[PDB]
């Protein structure tokens, strides 16, 4: 019969067709193996970068109490020196003013 | 024919065989996308949790270093503050004794 | 002397008044400090808030753009597939009407 | 007795040094509140935000959802709309040799 080569051309260009995809869908196959693997990557570096922040938030909360702490005893200890001296020299003055009270109130 | 009949049975496999690899290669690229959409929506997110953590982490420091001036500015009150109460409590007492040798 | 013990009482009061007025306030002013890097602190994270907002609602308008744009095509493959159909069957039917045409 | 102004003065200085402090206390108390509203004002925006966002998230995935299945009828309908082609043209050149072929092979 005359016709077999139609029917072998048509057959051809459908196999080249399937070809072309089938090297298509390795393609696909390895680049989605890519994609995947990234998310993997990236998944697991914002994991750990959340509990490395909330290790240093923490840890922030604390030194600032510690600090707050700190503060208010530097503040109550300024406080106490500055009575103290201010008291020393008032009573160092109104002391020397009892000694001449009584020097001249003996006369 | 017969043999055009087996012909067109490889012709019609040959085409199914086109529509699923189609279809198979359309869903795989799908899962590319949406991979690839999470896989940048996960570095967004980090970036932000990088961006937090150095904040964090830069205050820290720096209130280190302000818990140590407290720290040593503590240690030096103290200490003044000692010396100003002994001095005062002398102070106080020689004054009233002083009272008491001029009374007398 | 009296009137000098009455002084003294209304001194040591002022003492102790300030006192627990520094302490007082600087109480007041480290809540001012902590409020103050709470509110930093909630400005940075709505900061970060409204920029993933950002990214997800360009990323939406776009994917509406590509959703009309996937429709129409889709109905304008239907109509090229059933007028494609048509044809065929057409062309199928009139080769074999032609066929039988000729042997008989 | 003499040292009555020594006395005044001193009570003077700490009238002073009181007065001041509670002064202070109260700019600090507006301080306060204006920093509290300002933390009150900023957390309620972040939340909304947060809401705001989360419903474009949900709404993002649902329009990509449905744009994954228009691309998928679309390659469908283009595969089937190329075999139609295709299938067309290979029959119309086909048929045209069968009539040849029967014209011929009568004789």
């Amino acid at each position: 019969m005359n016709l077999e080569p139609y029917f072998e051309l048509f057959i051809n260009n459908l196999r080249r067709r399937v070809d072309q995809l089938k090297s298509d869908q390795s393609r696909l196959d390895s680049e989605l193996k890519n994609m995947q693997d990234m998310v993997e990557d990236y998944r697991n570096k914002y994991e750990d970068e959340i509990n490395k922040r909330t290790n240093a938030e923490n840890e922030f909360v604390t030194i600032k109490k510690d600090v707050d702490g700190a503060y208010m005893t530097k503040v109550d200890l300024q406080a106490k020196l500055d009575n103290l001296q201010q008291e020393i020299d008032f009573l160092t003055a109104l002391y020397q003013a009892e000694l001449s009270q009584m020097q001249t109130q003996i006369s | 024919g017969s043999d055009y009949s087996k012909y067109y049975k490889t012709i019609d496999d040959l085409k199914n065989q086109i529509l699923n690899l189609t279809t198979d290669n359309a869903n795989i690229l799908l899962q590319i996308d949406n991979a690839r959409l999470a896989a940048d929506d996960f570095r967004l997110k980090y970036e932000n949790e990088v961006a937090l953590r150095q904040s964090v982490e830069a205050d820290i420091n720096g209130l280190r270093r302000v818990l140590d001036e407290l720290t040593l500015t503590k240690a030096d009150l103290e200490m003044q503050i000692e010396s100003l109460t002994e001095e005062l409590a002398y102070l106080k007492k020689n004054h009233e004794e002083e009272m008491k040798d001029l009374r007398n």
